Formats: structure tokens, C-alpha cells, sequence
């Protein structure tokens, strides 16, 4: 049991666009309950990200091939549309718990007061993963995995606020994503504008504050946050 | 689909 | 499960990029032991092609990888990537083996002697994959499945010059895969230039006998045809 | 490595 034997086949998987078998490396590393360095943080976010995004592109255009045959009124068609729809669900839905047990049971759990980074890194995935839920989730089912998503995003933006300057990539990668739970899942737009801006705004302000390496990385980031302001005001006015 | 990020 | 649901699941999956589920609808519509229809012959080209071509370009990079750190000269490292390389070898192997059974088993043998437009399809698929075995195999293992795909190409040559069209897209879509063979495997690049060149020549000859169905069709391998001729003819005068 | 262009698609309509 090497644990650099596991990194570089993340790695090797990575370049292979094999992701599952990256997902599985990365898992079997956190598993030793040991620290992630901040590259091995990343081959774990990419992975996962690809595996449960794979289904997420997947599951919209079956969505979507559903919401414009339903209205044709083929029976025999849409039973199996819905149903591979449902094939395609229960494959998230499993992708995500196991980010989730990985996050709850050996991340997050075993991150001290003083890895405030990490910290948030794990809260923001924790976030997203269970918005991932949501965004296909219905009934009471819907209700208890939105509130667990804000629960998490929430913790993350505290522990972001006091530490972490707003410059920052991981607290701006948060107010991101933070603000698109506001808007896709909520239907919040007006908080969901207020948290982008006041996230961009603040990285104006100490925009001086910045290093050679994090000048680029995090600046991308900030084109992001307003590139979802540009395109979310366009439709109120609507 | 609003952009986004992981790294 | 109905067939005309397989066949829908195959168009669903394929929009939804799951070439893997894609594969297996039609292959129970394969297994079905009913001749497919055009689309359907689409579908069953299409699904398997990205599923293997997903290898290849993985074998590719994993093979590329092996030569960049063979140099540097960590064991450790050389092994596992070795090691990764055979993972994915047997899985592209899998997969062909899969799909010429289909072939050999049940879509060649339907075909009676008048249905030549689905027989050279099917053998040209043949050479294809026997192609891709290829590509990863060595010494007699290499041997015995060139001489299989060349046989696959060959016969297949032969029924379209004789029963198709110049500018039937199957007939050119034929040329195009034989004519990267010769390039590619048998390393014999001017019975490559010459197969596409002539292939490409022959269609513009008779290039009045398109037919609206399927003139984009052709024209579009047409085009492939020609973009070979120019990148193979320019890497001729880099060796030289 | 180096690939030339491929094709693989029957025509439909
Ligand atoms: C990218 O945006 C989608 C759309 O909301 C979101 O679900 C996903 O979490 C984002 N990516 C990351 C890495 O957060
Ligand atoms: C696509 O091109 C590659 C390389 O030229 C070839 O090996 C492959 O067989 C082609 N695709 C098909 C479906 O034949």
C-alpha cells in the first residue's frame, strides 16, 4: 500500500481522461486518513467533478428531450425516456453519497482549527455535492437536501469572511458557487445578485492585496462571478 | 447552466 | 423490451453521450436476428466507435507517456504505467472481440447476394476493427489480425467497385479506412495515395450520380479523402 | 502518434 503509487495514477488517469479510475485513486488515498496536500485536493475535486458532471450533462438532455415529447403524447416513448432518466438519477445520486460519506467521515471531520483552508474547500464541495441532489431531487426529498446544501455553503462563507481575504481563489470559487445555489435552487435572484456583487466588490476594494501566483488563478474567477451577474439581470428585465 | 469551478 | 424501444433508447443515449449504453441497445437489436435499416446501421457503427475510440485515445496517451518516463529511469513508475497501458489494452481488445462476433455471427451471414451495399458495409466495419487490434498488438499476434483485416478490406473493395457508384458514400467511406490501413499499419504509403487519390477521381468522373439522399454524405468523405492525400504527401518529404 | 482522418456513419436520410 503506497500512497504515491495511488497519486500518480491519479494523475496518469487524469491525462487519460479516465476518470473513474482517477475518482478511485483519489478515494482509496483519502482512505488512509491522512492530510490531502493542495494538489492532491485538486486531483480529488477534478475527478469527482468529472464523474458527477458526466451525468449531470446527460441528465439535462434527457430532461429536456422529456419536457418536448411529453406534449406528443407517445406513451410506449416517454416510459422509457423517464425511465432512463431515473437510470441516469440513481447514478448521481450514488456518485454524490460517496463524495459526501468521503467528505463527512474523513476530510472535513479530521481538519484542525488551523487548516481553515481546507476547511472551506471541503464545505464548498459538501455544498455543491448536495446541490447536485437537489437539482434532481422532488418532494420532501428536495426540501432536506436544499437545506443541507445551504447548511454547508453557510459554515463555509463564515469560516471564509473571518480568515480568508476576498481576494482569495477558495472563498471567491464559494461566493461563485454560493450564489448560483441562490439562484438555480432557491429561485432567489435579488440574494443571489447581492452575494455575487458584494463578493466581487469586496476583491476590488483590497485589490492590491494579491500575489504573482494567485494574480491570474484568482482574477479568472472573478470574470466568472460577473459573467452570472451579466446574465442573471438580463432575465428579470424580461 | 451558470459557469462555475473546482480547483 | 419492444425493438422500436432499443432503438430509441440508442438514439437517447447517443444525444446523451452514453456510448456504452448506446452499444448494448443495438446490440439486442443486432441479436434480434432481423437485417437493421440504415439508421440503424448508423446507430450500431456510431455507438461502437466512440466506445473503442474512447480507448485509443487513452492508449495513446498512456503509450505516449510510457516513452517521455522510460528515459528517466524510475522502476517504480515505469511499471505501474506499463501496467495501466495492459489495463486498457484489454478492455479496447474486449470490446472489438464484442463487435466482431456481432458481425461474424449474425450481420455478415444474413446477408444474401444481392444485398451488397450492406455486406461492404459490414466488411469494411470488419477491417476496422481487426485494424484497431492492430494497432495494439505485436509480433504474430500482429500478424494474424492484419492478414484478417486485410481480408475484411479487400473483399469489400471488390463488391463495391463492382455493384456501387463511385460516389456511393459507403463505397467512399470504404476507401477512406482501407486507404488509412495501408498508411497507418501496413506502412505502404503510396498504395495508400494511390486507393484515395483514385477513389476521390473516380467520384468527381461521375460526380453527377449523387443523389439528394445522401449528396452531403458523400461529399464530406470526399473532403477526408483529399485532407489524407494532403497530410500523408506531407510527411513524405520530411522523412526524405 | 499521428491518426489521418476517419469515417463511420451510414447514410440515414
Ligand atoms: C458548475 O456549475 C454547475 C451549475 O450550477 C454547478 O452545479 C457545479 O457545481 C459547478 N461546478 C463546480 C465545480 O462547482
Ligand atoms: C477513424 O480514423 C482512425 C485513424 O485514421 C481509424 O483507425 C479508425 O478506424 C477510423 N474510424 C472508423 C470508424 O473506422
Amino acid at each position: 500500500v503506497d500512497r504515491e503509487q495511488l497519486v500518480q495514477k491519479a494523475r496518469l488517469a487524469e491525462q487519460a481522461e479516465r476518470y473513474d479510475d482517477m475518482a478511485a485513486a483519489m478515494k482509496n488515498v483519502t482512505e488512509l486518513n491522512e492530510p490531502l496536500s493542495n494538489e492532491e485536493r485538486n486531483l480529488l475535486s477534478v475527478a469527482y467533478k468529472n464523474v458527477v458532471g458526466a451525468r449531470r450533462s446527460s441528465w439535462r438532455v434527457i430532461s429536456s428531450i422529456e419536457q418536448k415529447t411529453s406534449a406528443d403524447g407517445n406513451e410506449k416513448k416517454i416510459e422509457m425516456v423517464r425511465a432512463y432518466r431515473e437510470k441516469i438519477e440513481k447514478e448521481l445520486e450514488a456518485v454524490c453519497q460517496d463524495v459526501l460519506s468521503l467528505l463527512d467521515n474523513y476530510l472535513i471531520k479530521n481538519c484542525s482549527e488551523t487548516q481553515y483552508e481546507s476547511k472551506v474547500f471541503y464545505l464548498k464541495m459538501k455544498g455543491d455535492y448536495y446541490r447536485y441532489l437537489a437539482e434532481v431531487a422532488t418532494g420532501e426529498k428536495r426540501a432536506t437536501v436544499v437545506e443541507s446544501s445551504e447548511k454547508a455553503y453557510s459554515e463555509a462563507h463564515e469560516i471564509s469572511k473571518e480568515h480568508m481575504q476576498p481576494t482569495h481563489p477558495i472563498r471567491l470559487g464559494l461566493a461563485l458557487n454560493y450564489s448560483v445555489f441562490y439562484y438555480e435552487i432557491q429561485n432567489a435572484p435579488e440574494q443571489a445578485c447581492h452575494l455575487a456583487k458584494t463578493a466581487f466588490d469586496d476583491a476590488i476594494a483590497e485589490l492590491d492585496t494579491l500575489n504573482e501566483d494567485s494574480y491570474k488563478d484568482s482574477t479568472l474567477i472573478m470574470q466568472l462571478l460577473r459573467d452570472n451577474l451579466t446574465l442573471w439581470t438580463s432575465d428579470q428585465q424580461d | 447552466p451558470p459557469v462555475s469551478q473546482a480547483s
